[PDB]
């Protein structure tokens, strides 16, 4: 029974950790979007912005708007591309968790029938004693 | 709520359950092995040759 | 591997004798439910907080 | 406003825990009992088996 | 123990009961949501005495 | 289920 | 009344209720321990018929 | 043990049979996606009791 006790003590503990290696991958998840969400609201304020300098009459004004939303863009598409890497890090994650989770449950099962065996086997130790 | 490490409820079920199975198995279990002998379901037909003896006995003895 | 195997059996020399001196029941229970009555109380202060 | 809604339904969250919380904690005090007599009941036959 | 936990699940019934006076009171003024909320502890306490 | 038994209970 | 688990109402209850719960336990089960032998049944059968 | 698994084996028939009654309630209610998750619940707890 001692080996197997001390496994079982050990393995959530460190379920408990990769959860929250999960959560801040979903947090981070979260503040991406939230980022590209924040350079989407900034582009469509340039844009608002850039139409207002036409009216305005300041030329120069519209055509840095317009490099602005550029940048802005290329940081988005940036933020995407991380995005998409850490998505798939994220459901790897996700799958390893059901599957630890379904694997403790098969490790308590196998220790009930390690135990049944040990018992056998000291029954067979007392007849050799007899 | 999602059972970190010694959260009190949880934790406390599991030790309960250890002693908990372990005695009451152990008690019917070994209560059976000490009801396994065949004498005691002999006692069980000595029981029945003994009410019906008895019965035997106790219906003339009443009847006057 | 050596480390690993005085692991083995210093803490479970350690922790059997632990696990058997510890484990009557009828501490287990009480202290179990004083200590999440204590508990709900320790939230509804965080929550009222919030709350207001 | 923003943040008073967020927080608003954060704070229903909470609130709606709580109450599953109570019921939790509620069947915790229940089964003692049970417990206590499965125990002693054991504990009985536990000694008069040995003899 | 039997006699103390046959009280007990007695006792249950005995609020079962004494709930449907919740119930049918909150019947008598209207208040569907607080008989709900009494049918839901005639159901708890339904639910506890069978493993009782 | 609760509201089928209320339903019936409120009824009379 | 939620506050505290030291509070007087709430700890008097649990207090009384051990107290109370044990003692008519031990009383119950020691007399049907005594109705339960044979020879006491026996005189009681003796009295009546000595009173007729 | 024996025992043991046949109480864990029994409870897996007993969860079973509950998933089988909530999949139907699933279906009444119009939520495709929790019936078959209890589907593939009760496949789990049918390879578990295959193993017990």
């Amino acid at each position: 029974e001692k080996m197997l006790e001390q496994a079982i003590l050990e393995m959530q503990e460190d379920l408990v950790q990769l959860r929250q290696g999960v959560a801040q991958a979903i947090a981070a998840q979260k503040r991406s979007e939230k980022q590209y969400n924040d350079a989407q609201n900034e582009i469509n304020k340039w844009q608002r912005n850039a139409q207002l300098a036409l009216q305005k009459g300041d030329e120069n004004l519209a055509r840095q708007a317009l490099e602005r939303k550029k940048t802005y863009t290329d940081t988005s598409a940036a933020l995407k591309a991380s995005l998409d890497t850490q998505s798939t890090q994220v459901e790897t994650l996700k799958r390893n968790l059901i599957q630890l989770e379904s694997k403790i449950s098969e490790a308590k099962t196998k220790k009930e029938m390690l135990k049944a065996r040990i018992t056998t086997a000291k029954a067979q130790e007392q007849l050799q004693g007899m | 709520v999602r059972g970190m490490n010694t959260s009190s409820a949880m934790s406390a079920f599991e030790r309960m359950e250890e002693k908990v199975l372990m005695q009451e198995s152990r008690a019917q279990a070994l209560g059976e092995l000490a009801g396994a002998d065949l004498e005691t379901q002999f006692a069980q037909l000595e029981g029945g040759s003994d009410v019906d003896d008895e019965l035997a006995a106790l219906k003339a003895q009443m009847l006057p | 591997m050596g480390l690993f195997d005085r692991i083995k059996r210093v803490v479970s020399s350690n922790l059997n004798d632990l696990v058997n001196k510890a484990e009557d029941p009828e501490k287990m229970l009480e202290q179990a439910i004083l200590e999440m009555q204590e508990d709900l109380v320790q939230l509804r202060q965080g929550v009222a907080q919030a709350i207001a």
